[PDB]
C-alpha cells in the first residue's frame, strides 16, 4: 500500500510479440 | 473462423550474503596471511552461479 516498501507500485504489462497459425498442405499429387 | 489466448512471465529474486568478525579475521591474519574478505566475496561470487 505504501510505495516506500517496493510493492505498492501497480506495475504494467508488455506486449512482447504475437503468433499467428502455420501453413497447411501436403504432398500427395506424385501419383 | 478464429480464436486467440493468452500467457504471460514473471522473474523472480535471490540474495545471499557473508560475515566474519574482526578479532577472528586479525588472529588468522596473524598466524597465516591468509584475506578472509577476499576468500569470503569470491566464494559468494561462486557459489551465486553454481547455485542457479
Amino acid at each position: 500500500e505504501m510505495m516506500s516498501v517496493s510493492d505498492g507500485v501497480m506495475r504494467l504489462p508488455l506486449f512482447l510479440a504475437m503468433i499467428l497459425p502455420v501453413q497447411l498442405g501436403a504432398a500427395t499429387a506424385d501419383a | 473462423n478464429h480464436e486467440m489466448k493468452k500467457y504471460t512471465l514473471f522473474p523472480s529474486q535471490f540474495v545471499i550474503a557473508a560475515e566474519h568478525t574482526v578479532q577472528a579475521a586479525y588472529e588468522a591474519q596473524r598466524e597465516f596471511g591468509l584475506d578472509l574478505g577476499s576468500l569470503q566475496f569470491r566464494t559468494l561470487k561462486e557459489y551465486l552461479s553454481h547455485e542457479q
